[PDB]
């Protein structure tokens, strides 16, 4: 605890790893100091130990290790980083080191990044309604306070510009839910893994703009520093997150900006290890190490404090079946889906709603919450945007003109669906508006077809024109 | 306009000589805490 | 409208670490002193008895030469090499068996590895 | 006792030293913080280990002790309305214990010692005892817990303790041969609970659910898989289940899925009410929670735990529904364990014995006379999670050749936000034939043969869905668009239930049987007018649609004289137009 | 020095026994003849030696010395107009030492050690001097080479030589400290070389090129991948970049590819002219040539000497476009080398680690301002050869995910020799908002109002051609007949580029903003015409639709006026109809 324990004799550095002998008193999953015979201070961490020697896991790169003058130091027992609400305007690299030149952080505590399970018992249902003010967001996938929600973007398409709009837009409505709290905005906490300087420079521009900086923890790993801090910036954001929504009740808003970057450190680690493969060569522990990231979210009973996930990861060759979106689908709580051939076409935000999804919506929607006719709204625009998909399929091969009254129709309502409700830009809109322009839509289409959405609302809404919500 | 940029700043430099002074009377006493308890 | 709470901030936090540092330099001089106490060989004596008993069987022990008279007699009774060194001004370090696990008990490095741990009873001492 | 000293950490694997005479699969207590573990390899002097809670911060040379004995449950009163972890640990008493974190190396008891329950006997001294055999009753939730004895137990009794109250750990039972019997016992979980016989099915499991009750029904001892990919709905189809069927006691094993799903079944239950009972519905469903984020060598234990509770809950008589909530998870987790063992993998790197594993745990499944000579089943519905859909990975391929029944989803009707989203095309039922009698009896003479019309329809419907990919619908004549259509009907009608619905969420076999009925009724009347010359597009627009269409909103006591209504007006819509 | 002898030979590896003290990443000097070889794993005693050059031949037992120092490369004047091997050698001194054959072992200097430079200082005794400080300038083909301080090197300066002709080897400043400071300096080439900051990039990379210039434009800091299979037009597209972008500074790496590419660019790029400076093209470019034959280790280090020497060149205050003419060959280099590693493959055989590499070697462009306080930008646009055409290779896939432009060839256009043959369905850049006000001020105010009108009626033509290709061009109405012929006429005259035509080769920006305005203007006359009745196949015989057509073939001078009379044309072809 106060003495350097100094361990000497490595026997094997090779890419990530490094081998030492005699080191017992290494307990596993500890931190230690890697110090070469220049003087440079590495940083490392246990993955097995044994009689004979502890494997270690470096973190920085590996040039200048010598097995002559290399050395090896124990840190702690438990990887623990020291958090304090004084970070809420700081920017740190990826392993929780200052990086904006302001002395360090004094810590409150020193809690371990790999974190403990919430007890089922302890949580509750998370059922306020956030409002992010995009169309095929709100009506359609309505994302609830605590809910893991990850966007699935792919290469060009602007998965960043998403989260950036819906962390500036991001509010609750107490007004609709007959609460008066009148919460203060959400803290952000941006973890990035292996990020560009120019999605770097336009998450920090847009920050700027907004006057979020104040209140937003930063942990940046980009794509020219070491590949394996990524296995710890997103267990040191969630602990700050953790910290901060379950000891001083803020509303804490992470945002993990790719974690296809992450998955690919994680199989370097593990094909450095001999591990026995899952599916393209990952992990076959990778779905619980993404589940021991994603589950650290949510809202706990007793306590007012929230952390809400918005993970940004992109399906390689737009694969939706690729192992890292496949197990993400499995572990959060439905998915936000970016359409490439939608955003060819000038849509933005180019998101299709048929392979999105919104597990907690029903949570957060309905009578009390945002409005009655919610929930029936969305089913009834998800009916007939399937069936103008389908119609579109026919079309493909049988030709436009052969068709009924009904499926031009139908079609009509597709085109002005993607053109209208899908394609906002970058204004904000109310869930008022978003319905209202969802129900214009819908009455394109005759009364008798809305077989999804009651009497009483159909008479309550039906008969509004698209010309009519705006001039 | 900047004249509440002014404020802030001369709120900011008053800021920092009072945590300062407000650091200067337990000094000695953190010095000693730390000597006591770094030591054996 | 916002930067002039981050200025304000940053400058609360500029002096705040400031005033940490002061006392870190403070502390630091003030143990570099030790030599000088009466009780030196005591404090030298307790830290490498703690060293040694968090190495057991350590083949030899190695201090400043003017730090080595103070140990002989421990090391005589531990049944443990004693040599000198120069190098570690003010701590002591056993080589260990095999020659491959070492401990060091210097002061600068207490210093340095509990300054974490303290920063925040300084912090409350000096403003909380 | 055996003792010992740790070897080798990696990850939820440790390998112990000096443990000669450790046995297989038996629980030892790894590190100073005596964590929970299972031997699963011995070499020589050394024992492998996996720990079923984190091993993060242990040091080599810690001690390890072997109890002796395999991953037990204690099976008796107080299971009931609880929620227990992969190991049976009562989440509440963890959670009043360490706060809102689970933190490792917790004890405590899975039945509550300090409650007190009254104690009815029914056997008196001097009396022969068998294994299995009901020594008294005691009260938990409006369910008459029968006290069994261990099926590995016989003797005569010797004394019985009087009517009162009493707690689980008094000795009630004191038999000739001075062995003590209590309010429970423990058992294996890896060791089928011994039955008299195993009985055919005959009576349905009904889930409440249109499209699973009628063309692809479980029996009350059968088996069911529901693959399919995240998002297609297999979660709330089970919790639907759990919600709606009409078993006795309900046991749900969240294997390695979303803890929200836990808390929304925590919260939400306790408001509901037993469709049978009248009481709260979380007093007949016992919940094994064991998250993703929870350790991995736990699911096994969880899944396990679940099953031997479902046993038990068996033998006291009871119906028994088992859900699985992911069993693709378990599979995983026994991957993990095999590539820390460092053995061979089969395909897809699962190990070799996954298929024997599977087997085992769907083969303790059925409809039995119980040891003390009563009737019981247990129903298992293990759901799967394919990657990336794909259902030609082993866990699904293995689990189609033991299920009963097999209710394949389809990410596309999950994608119009149809529901169930049961895709029909790929989904059977083995118990359909055996159930017959059951129906003739029950919902009535003719519902198998309304039945067989409806599953003909929809093949006809299936088989005229090519050529209307081919050449378009409007391409068909007027008696081939009028089968799409009335599959279209049927599709939207009678296979779509809204779970969330106040009313739709719940539909009975009468009402089911109604509706199957009226489209029978409809498609006739329309083949015969179509026959009479008239065209489909006037039939599509007729108002009896709109009857059909929200029949299944009607709510249960009000839906015979609508039926009868709808009868009335399809018969009026047709013969009157003439 | 650590030394040691081989201990293994298997390859383009070598495993060196005796080589206790030897740092990872170190250049050790295998065999008697001293072949350049790099750590890349220690163990024990032995080190794992990743060879450079040709091991056939060797022995075990040979020695083995380790140079305690990592790859670097000389950094100085000298380079420029020269072409160097992977591992920076001249091959000039080559050819001159050892004929038409390239043998191993050869130690020649990468800067010439006895050209004289025209020293004259800028520094005084005194002065303060840190990383990237500017300490003199000197001439090397008009280029003002500025000598810098090494970027770890600070100091006061002492002693400074007063003016006259040095060689680079001369110690030019000598600081207070005692450190003798010459032109040149080492770097190691896997350390990215220090910047003050990183600027957003607002300055268009003018490759000359019309589709990469308007429809997909690279910022001056910017990132662009060119991958397509097999005689697509990427090496095409790279030489043509080399030779017409505005960039101070040109660095091409021939990593793994045809010799023949290389002797091209060494013939004729001393006869072209540069198009800033006006001298000789050879005069601005850097060579970095690794041919296919070569050995297959040096392709990473001509990669990274390639990058390094950009990098340098962009801390002078130029600004620097790299070409690695190849990626997809150093991705096989390194499954090469994690093959000898007995390393656990990824996907397709790669080392799960090249995603890595990937993203370090190109996020060192970009726009920054040097440590001298200049700005100075490096392009990179880096080829991937995807095994026939497939772009789901690991390669192209993490080559995706950091490059802010993707420049998608087609094999279909090649085979029709449409050419650049770039898929502008499939392509895409990030760069085309933010280059917006340059565009509004430099080339005219209306120009993103054209593209994106360039860009609609492509898109439009793309969607009705599936349609025309199904039906048949008869079945189309008149205006979608017109969009189908303006997306042809597009096609052929304005995204088509020769680029071995002496005119049509380079294309400025107000060039190609007249080409599409001329064929807006025309497409918008026709539409006047078909809504009045004029009939398509009469406005398709035009001589004006030929006077556009051959637009793009007019020189730069002449352009202007040729846009003015063919305006004029336009109108009066449809004016003059009425
Ligand atoms: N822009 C262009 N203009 C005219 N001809 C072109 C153009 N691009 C390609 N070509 C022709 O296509 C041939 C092949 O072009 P290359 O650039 O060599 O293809 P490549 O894909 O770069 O080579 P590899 O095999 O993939 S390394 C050239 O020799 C030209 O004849
Ligand atoms: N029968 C149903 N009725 C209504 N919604 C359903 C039904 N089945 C599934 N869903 C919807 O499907 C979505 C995902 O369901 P869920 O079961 O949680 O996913 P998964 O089964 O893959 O774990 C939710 O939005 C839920 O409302
Ligand atoms: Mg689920
Ligand atoms: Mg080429």
């Amino acid at each position: 605890d106060l003495l350097k324990k100094e361990y000497t004799g490595i026997t094997y550095i090779s890419g990530p790893l490094l081998f030492v002998e005699n080191a017992k008193d290494l307990a596993y999953g500890a931190i230690v100091d890697i110090k070469d015979g220049t003087g440079r201070v590495r940083g490392g961490q246990v993955i097995e130990v044994s009689e004979e020697y502890a494997v270690i896991q470096v973190f920085e790169e590996t040039t200048g290790l010598d097995l002559a003058t290399t050395s090896v130091s124990l840190v702690e027992d438990v990887a623990r980083l020291g958090v304090s609400k004084e970070m809420l305007g700081r920017r740190f690299n990826g392993i929780g080191k200052p990086i904006d030149g302001l002395p360090p952080i004094t810590p409150e505590k020193r809690l371990p990044i790999t974190g403990l399970p919430l007890n089922p018992v302890a949580r509750r249902k998370p059922e306020q309604f956030i409002q992010t003010g995009i169309s095929t967001i709100d009506v359609m996938n309505t994302l609830v306070r605590g809910q893991k929600l990850p966007i699935f973007s792919g290469s060009g398409l602007p998965a960043n510009e998403i989260a950036a709009q819906i962390a500036r837009q991001a509010t609750v409505r107490p007004d609709l839910s007959g609460e008066g709290e009148k919460e203060e905005p959400f803290a952000v906490v941006f973890a990035a893994m292996g990020i560009t300087q120019r999605e770097l420079s336009y998450f920090i521009q847009e920050f700027e703009r907004t006057g979020a900086l104040s209140r937003s923890v930063l942990f940046l790993n980009k794509a020219d520093d070491p590949t394996i801090e990524r296995i710890l910036t997103p267990r040191m954001a969630l602990t700050v997150a953790e910290y901060l929504a379950f000891e001083h009740d803020y509303h804490v808003l992470v945002i993990l900006t790719d974690m296809t970057n992450y998955c690919e450190a994680l199989r370097e680690i593990g094909a450095a290890r001999e591990e026995i493969p899952g599916r393209r060569g990952y992990p076959g522990y990778m779905y619980t190490d993404l589940a021991t990231i994603y589950e650290r979210a949510g809202v706990v009973e007793g306590k007012k404090g929230s952390v809400t996930q918005i993970p940004i990861l992109s399906m390689p060759d737009d694969d939706r079946t690729h192992p890292i979106p496949d197990l993400t689908g499995y572990i959060t709580e439905g998915q936000i889906q970016l359409s490439r051939e939608l955003h060819r076409k000038g849509i933005y935000p180019p998101i299709d709603p048929l392979p999105s999804l919104s597990r907690l919506m029903n949570n957060g929607v309905g009578k009390g919450k945002t409005r009655e006719d919610h929930k029936q709204v969305s089913d009834q625009l998800y009916s007939a945007y399937a069936n103008g998909v389908d119609i579109r399929k026919l079309v493909a091969i049988i030709g436009e003109d052969a068709l009924t009254e009904n499926d031009r129709r139908y079609l009509q309502f597709a085109d002005a669906f993607e053109r209208f409700f899908i394609n906002q830009g970058q204004q904000n809109r109310s869930i008022e508006e978003s319905l209202q322009i969802a129900w214009a839509l819908l009455s394109m289409l005759p009364q008798g077809e809305l077989k999804r959405i009651s009497k009483d609302h159909i008479g309550k809404y039906y008969g509004q024109k698209l010309e009519e919500i705006w001039g | 306009t900047e004249a509440l940029l002014a404020r802030y700043r001369e709120r900011a430099e008053a800021e920092a000589k009072a945590v300062r002074e407000k650091a200067m009377a337990r000094l000695d006493e953190a010095v000693a805490l730390v000597l006591k308890e770094v030591l054996p | 409208e916002s930067a002039g709470e981050l200025l304000v901030a940053t400058a609360r936090t500029q002096a705040r670490g400031e005033v940490l540092e002061e006392v870190r330099r403070r502390v630091r001089e003030a143990l570099e002193a030790l030599p000088q106490k009466p009780e030196w060989p005591e404090v030298v004596r307790k830290l490498a008895l703690e060293a040694l008993e968090a190495l057991p069987g350590a083949k030899a022990l190695v201090a400043n030469p003017e730090d080595l008279p103070h140990l002989e007699a421990l090391a005589r009774e531990r049944g443990v090499e004693l040599q000198a060194e120069p190098a570690l001004r003010l701590g002591v370090r056993a080589v260990g068996a095999e020659g491959k696990t070492q401990v060091e008990n210097s002061l600068l490095a207490r210093l340095d590895r509990a300054w974490d741990a303290l920063s925040s009873k300084v912090a409350q001492a000096l403003w909380g | 006792m055996i003792q010992g000293v740790i070897q080798k950490i990696a990850g939820p694997a440790v390998i112990a030293k000096g443990m000669l005479g450790a046995r297989m699969y038996d629980i030892c207590k790894v590190g100073e913080e005596g964590l929970v573990g299972e031997i699963i390899r011995l070499d020589g002097d050394t024992a492998f280990v996996q720990v079923y809670e984190d091993t993060s911060g242990l040091k080599v040379g810690e001690p390890v002790v072997s109890t002796g004995l395999p991953l037990a449950v204690e099976l008796g009163p107080g299971m009931l309305n609880g929620i227990y972890d992969g190991i049976q640990r009562p989440l509440e008493r963890i959670r009043e214990k360490t706060g809102i974190y689970i933190t490792r190396g917790v004890v405590v008891h899975a039945l509550d010692r300090e409650k007190k329950w009254a104690w009815t006997p029914m056997v008196k001294p001097g009396d022969e005892v068998r294994g299995g055999m009901v020594l008294g009753t005691v009260p938990e939730f409006g369910f008459t817990h029968k006290i069994l004895v261990p099926p590995d137990v016989r003797g005569r009794v010797k004394e019985v303790k009087p009517a009162g109250e009493y707690t689980v750990e008094e000795p009630v039972v004191v038999l000739e041969d001075g062995t003590e019997l209590k309010m429970y016992h423990t058992w294996p979980v890896r060791r089928a609970r011994p039955v008299q016989r195993k009985l055919d099915p005959n009576t349905p499991f009904l889930t409440g659910m249109r499209i699973l009750d009628v063309l692809f029904p479980v029996a009350m001892g059968g088996t069911a898989a529901i693959p399919g990919p995240f998002g297609a709905g297999k979660s709330v189809t089970q919790q639907s289940l759990a919600k709606w069927s009409n078993a006795d006691v309900v046991v749900y094993v969240g294997c390695g899925e979303r803890g929200n799903e836990m808390t929304d079944v925590l919260v939400e239950f306790p408001e509901l009410t037993d469709p049978k009972t009248g009481g709260p519905l979380m007093h007949r469903t016992v919940l094994i929670a064991n998250t993703s984020n929870m350790p991995v060598a736990a699911r096994e234990a969880s899944i396990y735990v679940g099953v031997t509770i479902a046993e038990y809950f068996r033998d006291q008589g009871f119906s028994v529904a088992l859900m699985a909530d992911s069993t693709s998870r378990w599979a995983e987790a026994l991957r993990e364990i095999s590539s820390r063992l460092e053995e061979m993998p089969a395909e897809e790197g699962y190990p070799p014995y996954l298929a024997a594993r599977l087997a085992a745990f769907y083969e303790r499944a059925g409809k039995v006379i119980t040891l003390g000579g009563e009737e019981g089943a247990v129903t298992i519905v293990g759901a799967v999670s394919p990657p990336g859909g794909d259902m030609s990975e082993p866990v699904t391929q293995s689990t189609l050749r033991i299920v009963g029944a097999f209710w394949r989803l389809d990410a596309s009707l999950a994608f119009r936000r149809h529901f169930p989203a049961i895709n029909w095309n790929g989904s059977y039922s083995l118990f359909t034939s055996a159930l017959d009698p059951w129906y003739r009896e029950n919902v009535a003479e003719d519902y198998p043969e309304l039945r067989d019309a409806i599953s003909e329809l929809l093949q006809r419907e299936a088989g005229l869905q090519e050529i209307v990919q081919l050449v378009g619908p409007d391409a068909l004549q007027d008696a081939e668009r009028l089968v799409i259509e009335v599959g279209r009907i049927i599709r939207e009608d009678f296979l779509q239930q809204n779970a969330y619905h106040e009313v739709d969420a719940y539909c009975s076999m009468k009402k089911a049987y109604g509706i199957m009925k009226m489209i029978l009724a409809f498609y006739k009347e329309a083949e015969a007018a179509i026959k009479r010359g008239v065209s489909i597009d006037e039939i599509l627009q007729l108002p009896v649609l709109e009857r059909i269409g929200r029949a299944r909103y009607v709510s249960e006591e009000e839906f015979p004289a609508y039926f009868e209504e709808a009868m009335k007006e399809i018969q009026g819509a047709f013969k009157a137009l003439a």
